[PDB]
């Protein structure tokens, strides 16, 4: 870790986007984490920060970079509704398949809260539509057993 | 009156002696303490729940309560926090006035009518209602220096030997423990426990089974068969009082018969109830005790007696445990007692010099001397029929009084000498002849004294609670300065004073005492014809009265207002805040630099560094730290460098440098509610249905926008924690049915675990303690850890918690707040510089106006009390102002001659601005009630001249010259012998430093500032106001 | 007689009985109070565009309105005209036994799995040494 | 529907309960709206 | 109900005596824990 | 009881010292206050 690393990440979080930039210019690491292993991008992903986001990709982030439970940015845009930042995320090499320790994927998460959009974005994109958790679920399993019937129809 | 007593002297010392007895008495029995009662009543209510995050906290009990806290009296308002350390504190405020013992059993009787809808858990911890209260007596450190005791054996060691003799001991009314009498620390192994296919489940059954008081009951009990020859109660199962007896506890036998005993799947201890705080003094582990005086109780008297028990106790002491006191504020209160004592005795000394400079005999000398400490005890007298303590707003409400005391006494007693030199006759006569002219005028100027003091005691609220002690301190001793003038004075002065010859001045007089008399009666003359020529040019003075009133108005808006000067306590506070995730031993590290720094560079200062690991003021939690220090004695710290003002600026620019911590050292409050500052207390508050997220962006808006504002708002912050990081865990309900695992035994084994779980008493040497169960730490440190756990499914298979579990990161509160039981944030800010509070209150009320739609706001604490009770103050000086006017105009038989008294009022508040402003002070309390008397003073001097002025025009037929002229000329001498006495009395109060200053300054120098141009101004003004006043009707 | 200490009086004496009675009855929350009998106003509210039930009202003036007035001082007892929304489980006998259960199941499997989790903290106190992580651990939370 | 404790003023326990009902209203969804059907607290003031 | 005298006290009496600090006007207290498992604390005020 | 014994002296010592005030007072004297107060033993001693 680092000092400015650690601006960066509360700025990040915070979505002052214009000290982001000023952090940007100083070189401020992009690939700093904090002790759950959560960079910038994890941060504006997960809090739905899209210009610090995309500010963030112009700059080196890794676009794939996982938690210490094995999620991504993706996941995390996925699972909070954030339709704009699951785009440019998929737009910047997102691993659209990526599974985290339980393997859960960015389309179990956006099915489980019935983001619909999100769900097209990441079946566009090649979401594996047959890949299970550990429990042996689908993003179809998810959406009957929510009782999720429009989300049902467009995982056929 | 004066006339009844002047032939009673004998009937006017009985009454004198009465009023000493009556004080004497009162001087004895009077309660002490620092301060008296100011915040209004508060209940709190605390909760405990073992494990439990914020929101769990919050809506299994902090919501269920605060839904119950209906249909009780003279509720302001209630708010709350529930937080991560598995705590929850409701905070319930009432109206001033409102019985605190009421307001307690109406809230506790609401709360046991909830309590079976609360968790069991919680219902097992107990829920307290208490009294709030933020005052300490006293802290009783309790340390091991031999190395052999851990803070939980110290703490346990208080709480078994010390605790309840310190509680029983005279004048105390509540003692804290800093720590927890021990536990019975069940470690559990999840290795262990699985190797033996056992779970947390068997471990809590098992020990409520072998660790229990069981009924049987009676040999021969009733009814009996009769011949029956014994009855003998039974005794059963009773609980296990021992670690080895809880070792020993049978989980399992297994098929080759060999046993699992709870030792074998645990570690076994003695240890504390609860591990959040690490607490040292000078770096060895400590407990401690907090104590409070009991209602009523005489502080000094309870100190004692807590030192007195304490020391009775060390001879039993095992080694290396040793008493510590890092607070106690005794010592402080005695110095503040003796030199308020000092004060007035000097005060009657300066008296008895100024008498005998300008009357030169003894026996007028020794009038003054006894009417003051006569006046002084009666109030006393007073104060304690009224239910005050001595404190030092009262004391040093005396001693604002002063110059009004001693100038009752000086004017009875100089008029009758100057009647004695001007008329020569006799004594008795003279003294008759004395209060026919000064009669009337005494009683108005009580009157009008009344006026303004009285009012004063009507003001709401914290700040109205403390005027109220000035107030009623003064208007007593006015009243019987008053009394001791119509009624004793008169009778010494007609039975003790020596004939005087007509014309005799002294001027005939040798050595000193004649150079003075011939000197001072010329300058008489000097003082006349000056006023002679002022009143041939009366337009000049007009103009520069409203130069002084101007300039009055600008000084005072200028001032910055505050409440209390700070003091050096003897100690001060230094607040340890590592970022938001911060361990405990991460917060430790940090401390011991700070605990370094001050036994290394403050080593000629600083006594001792009590420091507390793992407590906060606004939030708990492992990142969050203070060390409270405590200083040696004033006396071997000589010096501006070497007093806490200086110690703490130093500490916190040294700790400025520390790397990834906020650390800073501060002065404490003189009191702590009424929140100092400028300051203001907002809340922001949920109104829909809108989560803590939404208030958050809402909050996060509002501060932005006042971060708009440097030049009205400063510092507006939150008061609470921001979100952090949180681990999620899922139980698969699928997997677990699939399995044969029950969600009961998954969620005991997770939280008996991983958060600790009370499971019932045992009794350690004859004192009842908890049991508790949870892991042994280093199998719950890290989500790895959770898969080491097992749960025994139906069919017997041991299951892992990863089998049915999955988890990932997210965000979450620490700390959840509530007003008045809708989710909150509360705001802390104060006005800019220049700016008023009322100012910065509107404009967050203006920048609140344009959040989103849902969100509210309210003010609370010391805003709540301006919102109210500050939009009260105009017209009670308004008040104050008819009142006195309409005495004025009884007093003159005049409804124009009373503003030729009430235009002294600026004379004397522009010297009190200029001292203050000068002297770099601030318009405080004492400023504030100083400005009352230094106007009240002046007043009773312009009362007198134009008592005199209109009574030879009225009486002897003078012209309004030739009486303003002569009136002014008999006035002179009592107005600058009291003002001579007063200002030389209270000049110690201005240039005194060390132990209690702060309030001495503010006292000090706004009356000294204020007397000066109040005298000087007056003696040409009133005559002026006199005649100007006259012409112009 | 003061009121406060009447109040105070009978409950000092209804502590003594709470224990003995129905725990459904403890869980209903029994309530001591004192006030007049008739009632000092009726606030009514309405919606003008019609857009909400009386049930939708009822539960708005339960939820946002009347703990407030409640703990207003000299409010000594409020009606609701209407009662506040609960989450309910209406049953169906023919399912029920279809699938081999009965309400109790239900009710077993409501407290199950709308439960309130207490889990403790990963880094908790008393720690390991150098331990770098603490959190608090977050399991079932109440439906919603 | 709204009792008086016992011994309380009538007249400053209606006005408590306007100022409380006052600070809801800003927030109420939309066509919400306070009715007053029944006061006893009017006559009072009136023919005092 | 059951406990014997010394077990109440540990368990009972002595809870409560500690916790009776600091009530205004007390002159003194008496309590007894008995067989039964029955205590009585009380506590005798000042006279006014 | 002993705390009526041990405040009586007090007692008696004020009733005294308040009876001599009142005579003073009333008859604007110290002597004849003192001439009546030395009547007490006479009476005292009968009493006892
Ligand atoms: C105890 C405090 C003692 C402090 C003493 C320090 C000195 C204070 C001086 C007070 C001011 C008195 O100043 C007084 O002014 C008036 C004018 O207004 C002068 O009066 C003179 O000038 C005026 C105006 O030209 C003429 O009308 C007047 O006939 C003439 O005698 C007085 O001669 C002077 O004595
Ligand atoms: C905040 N304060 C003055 C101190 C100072 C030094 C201390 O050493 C301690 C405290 C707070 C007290 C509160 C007590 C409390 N109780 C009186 C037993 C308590 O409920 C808790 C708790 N976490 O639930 C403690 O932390 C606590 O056990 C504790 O360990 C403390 C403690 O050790």
């Amino acid at each position: 870790g680092s000092d400015l690393g650690k601006k960066l990440l509360e700025a990040a979080r915070a979505g002052r986007d214009d000290e982001v930039r000023i952090l940007m210019a100083n070189g401020a690491d992009v690939n700093a984490a904090d002790v759950v292993g959560w960079t910038p991008l994890h941060l504006a992903a997960y809090w739905g920060h899209l210009e610090i986001v995309e500010v963030l990709l112009k700059n080196g982030a890794d676009v794939n970079a996982y938690d210490t439970l094995g999620s991504t940015p993706l996941h995390l845009a996925a699972h909070f509704g954030h339709l704009e930042i699951v785009e440019v995320l998929l737009k910047n090499g997102a691993d659209v398949n990526a599974k985290d320790d339980n393997g859960i994927t960015p389309l179990h998460l956006a099915a489980n809260r019935g983001h619909l959009e999100i769900v097209e974005v990441l079946l566009k994109y090649g979401a594996d539509v047959n890949a299970q958790d550990k429990f042996g679920k689908t993003a179809f399993d998810i959406s009957i057993n929510n009782g999720n019937e429009d989300l049902a129809e467009i995982l056929q | 009156m004066p006339n009844f007593f002047i032939d009673r002297p004998i009937f006017a010392w009985v009454i004198a002696i009465i009023i000493m007895l009556a004080g004497g008495l009162a001087i004895l029995k009077l309660p002490v303490a620092q301060y008296p009662t100011i915040a209004p009543p508060a209940v709190t209510i605390s909760a405990s729940y073992p494990g439990a995050d914020a929101k769990t906290v919050q809506d299994t009990v902090t919501q269920v309560i605060e839904q119950n806290m209906n249909g009780i009296d003279n509720l302001m308002y209630m708010s709350s926090n529930s937080d991560s350390t598995g705590t929850v504190q409701i905070t319930l405020t009432f109206e001033s006035g409102t019985d605190a013992d009421i307001a307690q059993v109406q809230v506790q009787n609401k709360l046991q009518l909830a309590m079976p809808l609360l968790p069991q858990e919680v219902q097992q911890q107990g829920v307290s209602v208490e009294k709030s209260s933020s005052s300490f007596l006293m802290v009783v450190g309790v340390i091991n220096t031999d190395g052999t005791m851990t803070q939980e054996d110290i703490s346990d060691y208080v709480a078994a030997n010390m605790k309840d003799a310190i509680s029983r001991t005279s004048g105390v009314g509540d003692v804290q423990l800093f720590g927890s009498q021990y536990a019975m620390r069940i470690w559990m192994n999840p290795n262990e426990l699985n190797k033996f296919q056992l779970t947390p489940v068997d471990v809590i059954t098992a020990i409520k089974a072998q660790n229990a008081q069981v009924a049987a009951g009676q040999l021969g009990g009733t009814p009996p068969v009769k011949g029956q020859q014994l009855n003998a109660s039974i005794i059963a199962q009773t609980r296990l009082t021992s670690t080895e007896e809880f070792g020993k506890i049978l989980l399992k036998v297994n098929q080759d018969g060999s046993r699992v005993l709870l030792r074998d799947v645990a570690k076994i201890e003695l240890g504390g109830e609860n591990y959040d705080i690490i607490a040292e003094f000078n770096g060895q582990p400590a407990s401690g005790l907090g104590i409070k005086l009991a209602t009523g109780a005489n502080a000094l008297d309870t100190a004692a007696a807590i030192r007195a028990e304490l020391a009775k106790m060390e001879p039993f002491f095992p080694s290396g445990l040793k008493i510590v006191y890092p607070y106690d504020t005794t010592p402080f209160v005695k110095i503040s007692i003796h030199e308020v004592v000092k004060t007035l005795v000097e005060a009657i000394i300066l008296v008895f010099l100024v008498m005998y400079l300008f009357l030169q005999n003894f026996r007028a000398t020794l009038i003054p001397t006894i009417a003051v400490p006569v006046v002084l005890l009666g109030t006393f007298a007073v104060l304690a029929a009224f239910g005050f303590s001595i404190n030092t707003l009262t004391m040093f409400g005396m001693v604002l009084a002063i110059g009004l005391l001693v100038d009752d006494a000086i004017v009875v007693v100089e008029n009758v000498e100057r009647v004695m030199a001007e008329e020569g006759l006799p004594p008795k006569e003279a003294t008759r002849k004395s209060m026919g002219q000064i009669q009337g005028a005494l009683v108005g100027i009580a009157m009008v004294l009344s006026a303004v003091f009285v009012p004063m005691a009507f003001f709401g609220g914290s700040t109205g609670a403390i005027y109220r002690q000035f107030s009623i301190t003064i208007v007593s001793a006015m009243a019987l300065s008053v009394l001791v003038a119509l009624i004793l004075t008169p009778a010494l002065c007609a039975t003790m004073l020596k004939p005087i010859a007509k014309g005799d001045h002294g001027e005939g007089k040798k050595g000193f005492f004649g150079w003075f008399n011939r000197m001072f009666e010329k300058s008489t003359h000097h003082y006349t014809d000056s006023v002679g020529g002022i009143l041939r040019s009366t337009g000049r003075y007009l103009v520069l009265y409203l130069i002084i009133v101007v300039g009055m108005a600008y000084l005072f808006v200028r001032l910055p207002s505050s409440f209390l000067p700070d003091e050096d306590q003897g100690v001060f506070m230094t607040m340890v805040q590592l970022p938001a995730g911060a361990t405990q031993e991460r917060t430790q590290k940090v401390l011991n630099e700070v605990t370094h720094y001050y036994l290394t560079k403050e080593k000629n200062n600083v006594e001792s560094v009590f420091a507390v690991n793992g407590f906060g003021f606004a939030g708990r939690g492992q990142n969050t730290g203070i060390a409270f220090v405590s200083l040696k004695d004033w006396a071997d710290r000589p010096g501006e460098e070497n007093k806490v003002e200086a110690i703490t600026m130093r500490a916190t620019r040294a700790f400025s440098q520390i790397k990834d911590a906020m650390v800073f050292a501060f002065n404490l409050p003189a009191i702590v509610e009424l929140g100092t500052a400028t300051g203001f207390d907002f809340e922001l508050i949920d109104q829909a249905g809108l989560g803590h997220e939404k208030l958050t962006q809402a909050r996060n808006q509002l501060l932005a926008e006042a971060a708009k504002h440097p030049d009205m708002l400063t510092s507006v912050r939150p008061n609470g924690l921001e979100d952090t990081p949180q681990f999620k865990i899922d139980i698969d309900q699928e997997k677990a049915q699939a399995l044969g695992v029950s969600i009961n035994d998954i969620n005991t084994t997770l939280g008996a675990a991983w958060g600790g779980s009370y499971v019932n008493d045992f009794i350690d040497r004859g004192r009842v303690k908890k049991v508790y169960v949870m892991s042994e730490a280093k199998y719950r440190m890290l989500p790895d850890d959770i898969g080491d756990w097992y749960v025994r499914a139906a069919d017997g298979q041991m299951v892992p918690f990863s089998a049915f579990s999955s988890s990932r990161w997210e965000y979450g509160s620490p700390r959840l707040e509530r007003y008045n039981g809708l989710p909150s944030m509360e705001i802390l800010g104060q006005a800019a510089p220049g700016k008023s509070t009322g100012e910065a209150m509107e404009l967050m009320e203006q920048l609140a106006s344009k959040l989103p739609t849902g969100v509210g706001y309210d003010w609370t604490g010391m805003s709540y009390q301006e919102r109210l009770s500050g939009n009260q103050a105009p017209s009670l000086y308004a008040i104050s102002l008819i009142v006195v006017f309409l005495c004025l105009a009884a007093l003159y038989e005049s409804w124009s001659i009373p503003f030729s008294v009430m235009l002294v009022v600026p004379l004397g508040v522009i010297g009190a601005l200029l001292a203050a402003t000068f002297r770099g002070l601030t318009n405080d309390v004492y400023f504030q009630v100083g400005l009352l008397t230094t106007i009240g003073l002046s007043a009773a001097n312009a009362i007198l001249i134009v008592e005199f002025a209109k009574d030879l025009m009225d009486k002897e037929g003078k012209g309004l010259i030739e009486a303003t002229l002569d009136a002014v000329r008999m006035r002179l001498r009592p107005i600058l012998m009291t003002s001579l006495a007063f200002i030389l009395g209270v000049m110690p109060l201005v240039i005194s430093t060390g132990a209690g200053s702060g309030a001495q300054n503010a006292v000090g120098t706004g009356v000294m500032g204020g007397m000066v141009t109040a005298t000087v101004l007056a003696i040409f003004f009133v005559p002026v106001f006199f005649v100007v006043v006259r012409r112009r009707f």
